[PDB]
RNA sequence: CAUACUAUACAACCUACUACCUCUCU
RNA sequence: GAGGUAGUAGGUUGUAUAGUA
């Protein structure tokens, strides 16, 4: 990469040269030729779509069959050009004149047919792509076209004559008239050969190794080889004349040439391979005579093997090869022993020679101690098919892929290949190449030589006597052979092949002479680095001379280190487009060296270099200028390297930092705990009680607010769960109620509902319209009542909890109320006096006389509680009254049989005689013990009800007496609380818990409305807290069509290269003398191998002592100063461009809108119900959850941070913007923001069990009993201090937080609340309210305009913090309009945008949105490798925006589903719907690849095959070779969404409106069914039984295989480009087969 | 015994009424084991309270009741070599005679010698003379031997007897050289 | 890779309901 | 009312595997 820049791949180089002029592309492969033809068809269509011009593709394999050719599919699948290829016998139906078709594919005879009809005018055509013209017949067909249309047509009116002839070196015939053949070719078709291909651009821009031709010796033919040749000539004539009475000549012939050129031991080792192949083939013989023939061959190979083994193993491996082999392998071993990384690519001619060379190299490597560093692998050619005998095909596939893996990375050095190693296979950079055979043409000479790019490199060809027959005739064994059995022309071939090598060098000099861009010699670079290395460098840190340095060599090696390290894919090679140009000044020649940078780079102008005397000096100084401008604009650091992915530093002052609290900093810097921001770490937070409920107890004199708890039945309980058949008891009609006395006013709150034994009851709080002034005796009255209600009646008082009548926490009074008989409600003072009259009273075990005193009353036991006094004395169970029964008696029938009547039962069980027999009975049911009435008792949260009771058990429990509970009214004590008041009392704790939670959410809303003007501060009632409720064969043909353009090509570049058309000898003789005398022919008996003022004067001879002055070197600013003075002195520098016009012009010339914003000014903010829901964790087991608000809040977070990272950093690419987003979005950041702004303590994280998780009002926990492991004294010390008087007076036995005041909460759940509150603020108060909430939390994502406070601002324009010591607010403003990247470095960049955007109006009609700034559209389409884009950037960092826009659009639309998906059905309906495959499928379906601009070959092929397989599918969604997906096209689908976002003044509604017409029918199709993804389905339906394996590497080098292992069902494998696509297709084939 | 210790404690305490107090007081809601801890009381006015730990709340109640109760109380070359030994096990003196004597002499009748060698190593020969004529106008024959795998040798001559004799001499020197080791 | 959104299987725990057993209550 | 089941349904956390950007 050092001193030559980096070359473009040869396809676009040929594209640029054929853009420049007429060009005969001497390219072999038809696929690259078709890519090049496609690309100049669309570029000169863009030039042609101005006044109306047509470009033709006159062709020869077209117009006999009715099928479209490959170029028809290529050009109507992948462009918008309507091609009209001439079908056989066109009749031109109706009025269909040829003007309205862009490409107009034809036949040459057809082209003259409309040329003489004056239809296709030769002036009006813009391009004439004549196809393959290196053959005689096509030339004779083409001779009437250009013999008759050169004289009337001036070269001004003649279009470009692109002609895709074959590879020039294997073209036509002969060698003498080669140059005259090409000369007549260019003179006929009016062209110039511009062959710049991989044959050429390894010689030109890559290393050129010193090649060596070595003669070994002729094989002086010894006695062993004499005997072996005698035997083989004895059987050769016998095999020649075989017969049959009612193959083997090829395997008896080609064995002899191994003896002729490699020796007798190699003859043995090749006869073993032939013997194994013959015994493989001879068993399947169906013919008797052929069986005898193959037995003859196999036994002859046997006797040759045994003769050689007995020869050199009884009479006797380095010395063995030295004595019993040919000098050719001795020369090979000398060449290999001269070397001591080595990457060897020895070739061969036939597939058996490779294997005997394999045995030879292995034997020497395992025997000779010198060459122990030789790892040998080998390959053959490929002939057969998978259709016939797939066992051999799969075995060869698995062998060759392992061999190429072993050669690939570093293990195997010597790889003794065959003809499959030339095209196709990608291999490591070769060091020493040994062509064993002489090359057939120049193709096998430099598709083996012109691959070694390391340059300590040698390409050595061992040569010998040529392939000629050493046979003697049909004679039998000789007398000398009998004696051996019983006892025991270099110059001719070398002259002809040196003439052949001189012909190859004439070919390569011809190819270099046809190159457009000329190269200086390496002596010029040696002269430059020797002479002119005294120019001052660039040191941006110049005080220390050990760091920054850009010299002459480092500059030219430091632009290929910047352009490579850029955002690019595998379909993109990035490079700088250098141009030299010449001028003369003061009688010397100078070379201005213009550069250009990749459009990926933000150095978006040319660095027009300064002149130098040579060209390499111009190159090195222009790279100096490039490095200087690179660092001055800021792309380089102090080490003059590109900044890199991590190394980006933010510029806005709110960002960077990212410093947590020290309690979080210690863990994030120690790394030994569970990580913060994750659910693995836990922290205990205090349950913050409300502001209005802390220190609020009314005192004697202070008028306190009274708040009745108004309950109302809404949904009565259906009778299917009424297993006891009890009466429905609505609390609205109940005479006695409950109320709250407090001294801080409760705000307006949302009327929630609890689910009790009478159904759903809505709970509200209503004010008393007269204030209550509360005296001092009534203080201890209420203090008695609270202790009674929450200690005796409901029994919630724990041992670690005591009644503190002078308390701070939970400090609200509760009063028993009553309906006034005249109307209204008030406080029941008589009831509190009655309650105070009897305290914790022992129920009285009354004697017989009291029960004998009065009869039954049917008014005492209406609304009563009937606890029994004969059992459970200290605290009785409380029973309701359900039915009074006059049809039962104490003498009535017993349920069971073990006892008699109820009176008799009561005397026999205890001893209570009943003195009333005429009394009725009481059917009762128990009181509540699970006090949590928050959740519905009989319904899920999906809505579908749980099962109710069976009719048998319900009828039994409503009829049979063995169930139910029965009490006599004279042996039970009526509790003072009526049953209606007991039901209200038992539903009190859920009312108070939910009212505290709603007040906490109101507290958060109050805090943000105080801080950032976000909502009202204090006050209309809130909305209620509601809980929510074949063809496949026709497939192969299309794939075969793609492989068709490879298939014949291989044969077309293997054998034919035929059909010649119709000074050199002196150059051949000169090259012969040069190759024989210059040491490049190794002969057959040797071994292989100034003063600064005058230097400145000659350096710039175009005054110099003043600029030099006293110092040593010259500054670059001084250099451009003298050139600018020379410009001002001497008029103009009119320029000759020594060998671009490719880029030019710069160095030349109300249905759910997604962004609904409510008026944030004068807003109530969000409702505390949905802030409660966002504060409600999923562990709460409640009817509200944050988890559907977290997945919309997270997506809005990611979207808004992506947009702000796009607007501020208008020069950075996405590779570090994603790093900044991953900093600012991560759950560590959201957790530290939540812990900073008090969110661990505001959440609910447990099922509310009132016996364990609640402080009742005016109760106080000492907060020390949990860490500890009379009562009046305990009071008086628990207000003073805990630890000192405390000490003075199923593992981890130190057990954490007491349950009543704290709740354990993980970090990521606080991040979940952060995202959930972002979503809650989003839903209620718009996207702007969400943005201001994130600014409130700490992620600052909006601009700051610090303005002066305008004298009690009053309105408080929102997002404006409280003023500091000076009256200055910090009002947040809206997002800024970014910079349109129409980079005006061209004087007419608007007309250049209109020219390069030609014909996209079809795409605009295919999308609907007419762009107002089309540079965004061009930035979205342009690939990273579309180098003629001198107008904008590439598309990567805009796809970065579009992905986030699409993720938010999908997740906010799918959140709005009435089906109310889970978080998992919101992920899975998204992650199966924003995928690269489905994005690519809508891209192909809605015409995106038809307007995607790129200049990459591999992406063009991939896009072509995918559009073919999609167009055969109607655009619907061995080895498992499936079609790869164009990742570029899915990224175009994302980036067009991004460009529509940015071009529309940043609105998501226009993006959704445009993308609905593509995505939304398909969206309903996913939203009904269950799509998943092929790897996800194959691991879902097989939840454990699939196991995916480690990668294997194929033989090709750009293919990976996968091998799914579905256990005990089938092991399947598939291939693909990378791991992702290959794994997807292998699991897809497993899914498709296991159905 | 089949009664749980919760119900055992309830039965033991039912002799004087009494409603027990169960209160879950202490959960370690840790990262992978949620451990519960209840505490059992015995009235709030005069005189008992124990604690109980567990992994599940039913087991927590059980352990608390238990505490309260207790408180109350390659190879082809190997085939070639195996062929060499299964030709070697024919250890007759004819093989040594063919090894020691120079076989320039063609005076012997080779068909009886090859028959003796074939019967020596339990083989049998088969002659196939091709009836069709060569371009040189001479007879050609091929001889087949039931070896491992079966083998065919060659001979030709102006007569069919000459072809058979040439193939027989080929078989003779053939067996001579694979009796040389 | 990293970083958000997470899925399935398996394990533990909690919670709602339904039908039956043993005790208790009746 | 308490305890033991059995099933359905909700979750929560851990482990393993994996999707999508
Ligand atoms: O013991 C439970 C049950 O017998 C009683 N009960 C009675 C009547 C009715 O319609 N429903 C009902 O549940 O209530 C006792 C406790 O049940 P909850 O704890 O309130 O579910
Ligand atoms: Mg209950
Ligand atoms: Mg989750
Ligand atoms: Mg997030
Ligand atoms: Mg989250
Ligand atoms: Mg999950
Ligand atoms: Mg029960
Ligand atoms: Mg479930
Ligand atoms: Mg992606």
């Amino acid at each position: 990469h050092t001193t030559v820049f980096t070359p473009r791949d040869f396809q676009v180089e040929l594209l640029a040269t054929a853009y420049e002029r007429n060009t005969i592309i001497c390219l072999g492969h038809r696929s690259s030729k078709e890519f090049i033809a496609l690309k100049l068809l669309q570029e000169l269509s863009r030039r042609a779509r101005r006044h109306g011009r047509v470009s033709v593709y006159l062709s020869c394999e077209v117009g006999t069959s009715t099928e479209p050719c490959s170029i028809y599919t290529m050009l109507t699948h992948l462009t918008d050009l309507r091609v009209w290829q001439e079908q056989p016998d066109m009749q031109i139906p109706f009025d269909h004149c040829w003007t309205d078709y862009h490409v107009s594919i034809l036949r040459p005879e057809g082209f003259l047919y409309l040329l003489e009809t004056r239809e296709l005018l030769l002036s009006r055509v813009e391009l004439i792509v004549l196809e393959d013209c290196h053959d005689s017949a096509v030339y004779q067909r083409i001779r009437p076209l250009f013999e008759n249309h050169i004289m009337p047509a001036p070269p001004a009116d003649r279009p470009r004559i692109l002609g895709l002839a074959g590879p020039l070196h294997s073209a036509g015939c002969e060698l003498q008239q080669l140059s005259a053949m090409l000369a007549t070719l260019e003179q006929s078709v009016l062209c110039q050969i511009e062959s710049a291909s991989d044959i050429v651009t390894v010689l030109r821009y890559c290393s050129r190794p010193h090649e060596y031709i070595v003669q070994c010796a002729p094989f002086e033919m010894d006695e062993l080889s004499l005997v072996l040749a005698d035997v083989l000539n004895t059987h050769k004539s016998f095999l020649l004349d075989h017969r049959y009475d009612p193959d083997p000549l090829n395997v008896i012939n080609s064995l002899l040439v191994v003896l002729h050129e490699m020796g007798p031991w190699c003859t043995q080792r090749a006869a073993h391979h032939f013997y194994q192949c013959n015994e493989k083939l001879k068993v399947k013989t169906p013919h008797e005579r052929h069986y005898l023939l193959y037995c003859l061959v196999s036994t002859a190979l046997i006797q040759l093997y045994s003769l050689c083994e007995h020869a050199f193993h009884r009479h006797l491996s380095r010395q063995t090869i030295e004595r019993y082999s040919s000098p050719k392998v001795r020369r090979l071993l000398q060449t290999l022993r001269c070397f001591k990384t080595l990457c060897a690519l020895i070739y061969c001619n036939q597939n058996h020679t490779a294997r005997v060379l394999f045995e030879l190299l292995a034997e020497i490597s395992r025997r000779d101690p010198d060459l122990k560093f030789l790892r040998c692998q080998y390959t053959t050619d490929r002939v057969a098919d998978p259709t016939t005998e797939p066992k051999e095909a799969e075995l060869e596939h698995r062998r060759q892929e392992e061999v190429l893996k072993r050669f690939r990375m570093h293990d195997c050095n010597v790889l003794i290949g065959t003809s499959v190693l030339e095209e196709g296979i990608d291999v490591p950079k070769c060091n020493l190449v040994v062509r064993w055979d002489p090359p057939t043409t120049y193709r096998s000479y430099v598709q083996c030589k012109g691959r070694a790019r390391a340059a300590p490199a040698y390409h050595v060809i061992l040569v010998a006597p040529s392939y000629k027959s050493p046979t003697v005739g049909s004679v039998q064994l000789t007398d000398r052979s009998h004696r051996y059995i019983c006892a025991t022309s270099l110059a001719s071939t070398t002259k002809d092949l040196v003439h052949q090598m001189a012909q190859y060098r004439e070919i390569e000099q011809m190819l270099l002479s046809k190159c457009a861009n000329t190269e200086p010699p390496e002596q010029e670079q040696c002269e430059a680095e020797r002479f002119s290395a005294c120019l001052a460098a660039y040191r941006p840190k110049p005080h220390l001379l050990t760091g920054a340095s850009v010299d002459l060599g480092s500059a030219i090696a430091l632009v290929n280190k910047y352009c490579a390290r850029l955002p690019s894919d595998t379909f993109t090679k990035l490079t700088a487009l250098w141009r030299c140009t010449r001028n003369e000044r003061a009688g010397v020649t100078l070379f201005q060296y213009t550069l250009r940078l990749p459009i990926n780079s933000p150095l978006k102008h040319d660095i027009v270099g300064l002149p130098m005397p040579t060209q390499t000096l111009a190159r090195r100084l222009a790279a100096l200028q490039a490095c200087v401008e690179l660092h001055r604009i800021g792309e380089l650091d102090d080490q003059l390297q590109p900044i890199g992915k991590e190394g980006f530093r933010a510029l806005e002052p709110d960002w960077e930092c990212f410093e947590l609290e020290p309690e979080d900093e210690q863990i994030v810097q120690l790394s030994d705990e569970p990580r913060p921001g994750t659910t693995k770490r836990r922290q205990y937070y205090y349950k913050r009680i409300a502001s209005e409920f802390c220190d609020c107890r009314p005192v004697a004199g202070a008028p306190c607010y009274l708040y009745f708890i108004q309950l109302t039945l809404q949904c009565p309980i259906p009778e299917e769960q009424n297993t006891r058949g009890r009466k429905i008891y609505p609390p609205e009609d109940a005479q006695q109620g409950f109320g709250i006395l407090t001294t801080k006013r409760i705000p307006k709150l949302s009327a929630f509902s609890i689910f009790t034994r009478s159904g759903e009851v809505k709970v509200s709080l209503e004010l008393a319209k007269e204030r209550v002034i509360l005296t001092s005796e009534q203080i201890v009255c209420i203090n008695g009542f609270l202790n009674y209600t929450f200690t005796n009646v409901l029994r919630l008082q724990k041992f670690l909890m005591l009644f503190d009548p002078d308390s701070t926490e939970n400090c609200v009074f509760i009063v028993p109320t009553v309906k006034a008989p005249a109307g209204g409600k008030h406080i029941d003072w008589q009831f509190l006096e009655l309650i105070q009259a009897n305290g914790n009273t022992m129920p009285r075990a009354v004697p017989d006389e009291e029960r004998q005193a009065q009869p039954f009353d049917p008014q005492r036991f209406q609304d009563a509680v009937v606890m029994p006094w004969y059992r459970n004395q200290d605290q009785p169970q409380y029973f309701y009254v359900a039915e009074i029964c006059p049809h039962l008696s104490p003498l009535s029938c017993f349920p069971g049989d073990n006892y008699r009547t109820f009176k008799h039962y009561y005397l026999v069980k205890y001893g209570l005689t009943i003195q009333n027999t005429s009394q009725p009975l009481l059917d009762v049911d128990h009181t509540s013990a699970r006090l949590n009435f928050l959740t519905p008792r009989y319904v899920n949260r999906k809505g579908v009800a749980l099962p109710t009771s069976s009719e048998e058990t319900k009828r039994a429990k409503r009829e049979n007496l063995e169930q139910k509970q029965i009490l006599v009214p004279e042996l039970c004590t009526v509790h003072p609380f009526p049953a209606s008041l007991w039901r209200t009392a038992v539903c009190l704790p859920c009312i108070l818990y939910r009212i505290n939670g709603l007040l906490l959410a109101d507290d958060i809303r109050k805090q943000v409305s105080a801080d950032l003007g976000l909502g009202r501060q204090q006050i209309f009632e809130w909305p209620m807290l509601d809980f929510g409720w074949r063809q496949k064969q026709l497939s192969i043909i299309q794939a075969t069509n793609a492989n068709e353009r490879q298939y014949q090509q291989t044969k077309n570049l293997l054998i034919g290269f035929n059909f010649k058309h119709e000074r050199y000898e002196e150059s051949i003789a000169k090259l012969k003398t040069e190759i024989e005398s210059g040491g490049m022919l190794v002969p057959h008996d040797q071994q292989l191998v100034v003063s600064m003022m005058e230097l400145l004067k000659q350096l710039l001879p175009y005054v110099l002592a003043k600029k030099l002055g006293d110092r040593r070197e010259l500054l670059l600013s001084d250099l451009v100063e003298l050139n600018a003075d020379w410009v001002a002195r001497h008029e103009q520098e009119t320029y000759n461009v020594m060998g671009d016009s490719f880029d030019n012009y710069n160095d030349h010339h109300a249905g759910f809108s997604f962004d609904r914003q409510p008026d944030l000014v004068g807003h109530p903010g969000p409702s505390p119900s949905i802030i409660l829901q966002a504060l409600t964790m999923s562990n709460a087991n409640d009817g509200i959850n944050l988890e559907r608000l977290e997945t919309i809040g997270d997506s809005f977070l990611k979207y808004a941070i992506t947009t702000y990272l796009y607007i501020t950093y208008e020069n950075v690419h996405e590779g570090k913007l994603s790093h900044l987003r991953s900093k600012q979005v991560a759950n560590l950041n959201l957790y530290r923001l939540g812990r900073r702004k008090r969110l661990g303590e505001y959440m609910i994280a447990t099922k509310f069990e009132p016996h364990d998780n609640w402080l009742p009002p005016c109760y106080y926990v000492p907060k020390e009993l949990e860490k500890a492991l009379k009562l009046a004294d305990l009071l008086d010390i628990k207000n003073l201090s805990s630890v000192q008087i405390c000490e003075m007076v199923d593992f981890s036995c130190f057990i954490p937080y007491n349950l009543v005041s704290q709740h354990s909460i993980p970090d990521k759940s606080i991040a979940d609340c952060v995202e959930a509150l972002i979503g809650a603020y989003l839903i209620e108060c718009g996207p702007r309210g969400a943005l201001l909430f994130m600014a409130w939390l700490g992620v600052r994502v909006l601009p700051i305009t610090r303005q002066l406070d305008g004298g009690n601002q009053e309105q408080r324009i929102p997002g404006s913090t409280k003023p500091n010591a000076e009256n200055v607010v910090t009002v947040y403003g809206a997002w800024p309009t970014p910079r349109s990247p129409l980079l005006h470095f061209a004087p007419n960049a608007t007309e250049e945008l209109d020219q390069l955007l030609s014909g996209f109006e079809e795409f605009e009609e295919s999308l609907g949105y007419k762009f107002r700034d089309r540079s965004y559209l061009l930035q979205a389409m342009t690939h990273a490798s579309y180098t003629p884009n001198r107008l904008t950037d590439c598309y990567q960092r805009l796809e970065f925006l579009g992905d986030a826009v699409l993720d938010y659009l999908i997740t906010r639309h799918l959140y709005e589903d009435p089906r109310q998906h889970s978080p998992g059905a919101l992920t899975d309906l998204r992650s199966a719907l924003v995928n690269n495959t489905i994005f690519a499928s809508l891209a192909v379906r809605h015409g995106f690849h038809k307007f995607f601009r790129h200049l990459s070959p591999g992406l063009n092929d991939v896009i072509d095959r995918f559009v073919r397989i999609q167009q055969e599918n109607g655009h619907c969604i061995d080895d498992a070779e499936d079609v790869e997906v164009p990742k570029a096209l899915g990224d175009v689908f994302e980036s067009i969404a991004g460009a529509i976002f940015l071009d529309s003044n940043m609105s998501l509604d226009v993006v959704w409106h445009v993308y609905s017409n593509m995505m939304s029918p398909e969206i309903e199709q996913f939203s009904n069914s269950v799509p998943k993804s092929p790897i996800r389905e194959l691991l879902e339906l097989e939840p454990e039984t699939a196991k995916f394996g480690k990668p294997e590497k194929l033989a090709d080098g750009r293919r990976v295989r996968v091998t799914v292992d579905v256990f005990c069902k089938g092991t399947f494998r598939g291939i693909g480009r990378n791991y992702r696509i290959a794994k997807c297709t292998a699991a897809k084939c497993a899914l498709r087969q296991l159905k | 015994a089949m009664k749980t210790p919760v119900s055992i404690l309830q039965e033991l305490l039912s002799r004087r009424g009494i409603t027990p107090g169960y209160e879950l007081v202490q959960i370690e809601g840790a990262i992978h084991e949620p451990t519960f801890r209840f505490r059992v009381s015995f009235k709030d006015k005069d005189t008992f309270t124990a604690m109980g730990a567990g992994r599940s709340k039913k087991e927590a109640k059980h352990a608390a009741a238990r505490a309260l109760i207790d408180k109350l109380i390659t190879q082809h070359s190997n085939k070639v070599s195996q062929f060499h030994k299964t030709l070697k096990n024919a250890t007759g003196k004819k093989l040594l005679k063919l090894q020691k004597t120079c076989l320039k002499n063609n005076k012997i009748d080779y068909i009886k010698l090859l028959g003796e060698i074939a019967t020596e190593n339990q083989f049998e020969v088969t002659y196939v003379d091709i009836e069709e004529k060569t371009f040189s106008g001479q007879f050609q024959c091929l001889v087949q031997l039931s070896t491992l795998p079966v083998g065919v040798c060659h001979g030709s001559g102006p007569t069919a007897a000459d072809a058979q004799r040439h193939a027989a001499q080929n078989a003779l020197e053939y067996l001579k050289i694979m009796t040389k080791k």
